[PDB]
């Protein structure tokens, strides 16, 4: 299952719609790991159209890592010679009134390493981002 | 502290200096003047005096490159100009005239200073002397954030490109009030000069923005692309995509019917490097396509037909928009790359009355004076003076390619069969035109003739492109003397 | 970081200090190579580096006769802005003086002749030039040390300057012919308050900004590093004329 989970995500479609979320929602539904399913399992999971489930807090905050590392590395590509940045301070809110501004920090240690952190002087992970 | 800008922002709008701050790096921008005073002893204008008199100019960086800029400011006495807010702007324009750096202005005035009689008029001449002189040596971008009537109007529409802000901002050259005194008819100043109406009727706003915010994110991403100066080298700068990505969905654009319709957008992106195009006058005579784009890292001219609105086909406005980015593009030496399907012009009385014949020769003209680096393809078809217009081979163009079912011809295969036998006997349309268009209506005369350097795959566009590109990149020609054209206008 | 200059200047009018503790700060370390050092010691000439690019140095000095403009010190002057802009060397000057040394003997020296080298060599140089007044500047000397006028690039001022057609005593007296006696205490000190500081000629457009004394080497290098391609030509001449 894993490995469909991890295949799902890397199938890169354009151009038109699909219902790969579907079958990622399906997958990821604790039910269908329980181990037995029924025939009526859809329409039973699924009452009222199609809804595909939330994100969890943890989920919510390594996007928001992953984004801020995605606008720095392409931030850096457009300066010319060595007059380019290493760090800023960035402040991230999905949905257009800004629902939990959460302040992130960079520092871009290497081509593909960064030192993700709440803002200055905060505790830093170093994380990783390969684009 | 966050004083006296209390009053702007409730009313939900920015200021000038936040503008300006947004624009450049973090903390890279100068103020050049900033204590300065009008003189004006008139109408009791001897007090009030204001320290910053309405404007601010200073020289930023944007990008690790040069900028200068000014911005209006609204609050003090509606941005009107004088005597003494133009001397700063002629400064700075003649300062970035000496080096070779463009200017960037956000407009916000709402009108001349009547309190200084005719010296407003003596700053506005000066100003449009100033931007007539320096058009084609540096790149003059505007924007409008509010406000912009009067006589004001014209040195925005002298410069190269102007942009304009939703909600909050309108241009036109006489008030509604005289509308409704000589004619006689109420119109409000959005449904006179509102961003809507110069993006689709006068064609005169190059692009319209959300926010100011998404305005200034956007007019640096712009920026990236133009060269510095006259003088200086078009800009090229690093990219991970390379010219052997593959690019075999070419081959199906092209439909097998000729009546069918596509999008010419589908050709575009293959071709050119990835997320990087930048169209420009998005909603205007959306049969033509123009803007900017990056082949393997350096700035380069797009210009193509659209199949997919009217059939592709020229126009007054698609001649004046094409015929205004070649100009462009070739006053500073950038590449310019064109794809080309036209069954002709449109035919109409309101055309003739409305004078195509000179709108048409625009583009014509704007081609053939050019002398940067030229591609051309050829897709589907091309007849009569439109494949004279869209850079034959013949207006010294450098390269022109062909794909395997384009076709060539005077005009259409009914027309040639009508022409070529006057009174032959009827029912001659099923054996005639079948026959002629099989056998003439291919580019197979074409590339006999030699009008076409050779016929490719459309999978192999990318590699002949680039490898074109990169072969001319030192071409050097030059026009007969002259002290300038006479463009028909 | 600079700012030791904050304090240079006394803050009285009549005492003096020596420039080189304002040349020497914004210049890199040990870099000055004086010219003349022995010859009219009222001015100062000779080559410095700024961010490791050879510049040229022309500063007046109050130590010296009050730093006044003379005829040694034009000619000396004059000589050194003509080979540094023959050979494409941009020019930094500071300027503080009083006027020009009154004389017979001037005069009688022709200092018509003199002091007008310095004002044709300023006018016709085309190199990048930055310019700093300090305290003061009256007169036509200032209109000869570089004035924004002569299509300077960028001139700067400091807080204390003063920029005036003459002293305030001249003024005073020129402006009210047989006005009451008594006349000097109510009148000199304000006409010297409101007219002998930097905001009116910052008013009128004669001076970019006035800055901080500590800020001068940050603005200095700005400058320098953005004007290196200025490209600026004279009309078509077979040679000047300049008054020999
Ligand atoms: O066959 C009759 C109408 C054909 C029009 C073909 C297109 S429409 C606009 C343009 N002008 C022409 O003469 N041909 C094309
Ligand atoms: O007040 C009387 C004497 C003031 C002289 C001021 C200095 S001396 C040389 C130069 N020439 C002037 O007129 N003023 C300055």
């Amino acid at each position: 299952i894993g490995r469909m989970e991890k295949a799902l995500d890397e199938y890169v479609i354009r151009g038109l719609r699909h219902n790969i979320c579907l079958l990622r929602d399906v997958v990821t539904e604790p039910r269908y790991r329980s181990g037995s399913i029924t025939t009526n399992y859809l329409q039973e999971q699924y009452p009222n159209g199609f809804k595909k489930a939330e994100l969890t807090a943890e989920e919510m905050q390594l996007m928001y890592e992953v984004a801020a590392c995605v606008h720095l590395k392409r931030e850096r590509l457009h300066y010319t010679q060595g007059t380019a940045p290493s760090e800023r301070q960035l402040y991230l809110s999905v949905g257009a009134g800004q629902e939990g501004e959460t302040p992130v920090y960079v520092r871009y240690l290497d081509d593909s390493h960064f030192e993700i952190g709440a803002s200055k002087h905060g505790p830093f992970r170093k994380m990783e981002v390969v684009w | 502290p966050t004083a006296a800008e209390d009053l702007r922002h409730k009313k939900k709008r920015l200021t000038a200096m936040e503008r300006v701050q947004l624009f450049c790096d973090p903390g890279t921008f100068r103020e050049r003047d900033a204590l300065v005073e009008h003189e004006c002893h008139n109408f009791g204008m001897e007090k009030r005096k204001v320290p910053g008199d309405g404007f601010i100019t200073g020289t930023g960086k944007v990008f690790g490159r040069p900028v200068f800029l000014f911005s209006h400011d609204f609050t003090v006495f509606g941005g009107s100009l004088s005597r003494t807010n133009a001397a700063k702007v002629v400064r700075i324009m003649e300062e970035a005239a000496k080096i070779g750096v463009p200017v960037i202005g956000f407009n916000d005035s709402g009108g001349a200073r009547i309190h200084e009689g005719v010296d407003s008029l003596a700053g506005y001449a000066d100003i449009f002397l100033r931007n007539t002189l320096f058009s084609g040596v540096i790149p003059q971008i505007s924007v409008i954030m509010g406000p912009c009537a009067g006589g004001a109007v014209y040195s925005p529409a002298i410069t190269d490109f102007t942009f304009m802000v939703e909600t909050s901002s309108y241009m036109f050259v006489t008030g509604p009030e005289v509308v409704s005194a000589v004619g006689g008819k109420l119109v409000t100043k959005d449904e006179l000069g509102g961003p809507h109406v110069h993006a689709t009727k006068s064609g005169v706003s190059a692009g319209t923005f959300p926010n100011d915010i998404v305005a200034m994110a956007q007019l640096r991403r712009l920026y990236s692309y133009l060269p510095l100066s006259n003088r200086d080298p078009v800009p090229v700068l690093p990219t991970a995509d390379e010219r052997y990505r593959d690019v075999s969905s070419l081959n199906t654009v092209v439909p097998t019917e000729v009546k069918e319709a596509y999008d010419m957008r589908d050709v575009i992106y293959p071709v050119i490097d990835h997320d990087s195009f930048f169209e420009i006058q998005p909603q205007f005579a959306k049969n033509i396509i123009c803007g900017f784009a990056r082949v393997e890292g350096r700035s380069v001219c797009i210009i193509a037909n659209q199949p997919k609105v009217q059939a592709g086909v020229l126009d007054i406005d698609s001649s004046v928009k094409g015929a205004r980015m070649v100009r462009f593009a070739d006053a500073f030496n950038i590449p310019i790359i064109t794809f080309v399907d036209v069954p002709g012009f449109l035919p109409g009385v309101q055309q003739e009355y409305g004078g195509i014949i000179r709108h048409g020769a625009k583009l014509l003209y704007a081609y053939a004076e050019a002398t940067v680096p030229k591609v051309t393809i050829i897709t589907r078809k091309a007849y009569g003076g439109a494949y004279d217009v869209m850079s034959s081979k013949h207006l010294r163009g450098d390269s022109n390619y062909a794909w395997p079912h384009a076709e060539i011809a005077v005009m259409g295969a009914a027309g040639a069969c009508k022409l070529l036998y006057s009174k032959e006997t009827a029912e001659q349309q099923a054996q005639r035109i079948a026959d002629y268009e099989k056998t003439f209506c291919t580019p197979l005369s074409a590339a006999r003739k030699g009008f076409v350097d050779a016929v490719i795959d459309p999978s192999e566009t990318r590699m002949r492109v680039c490898e074109d590109l990169e072969r001319l990149a030192r071409k050097q020609l030059q026009n007969p003397w002259k002290k300038h054209g006479n463009i028909p206008l």
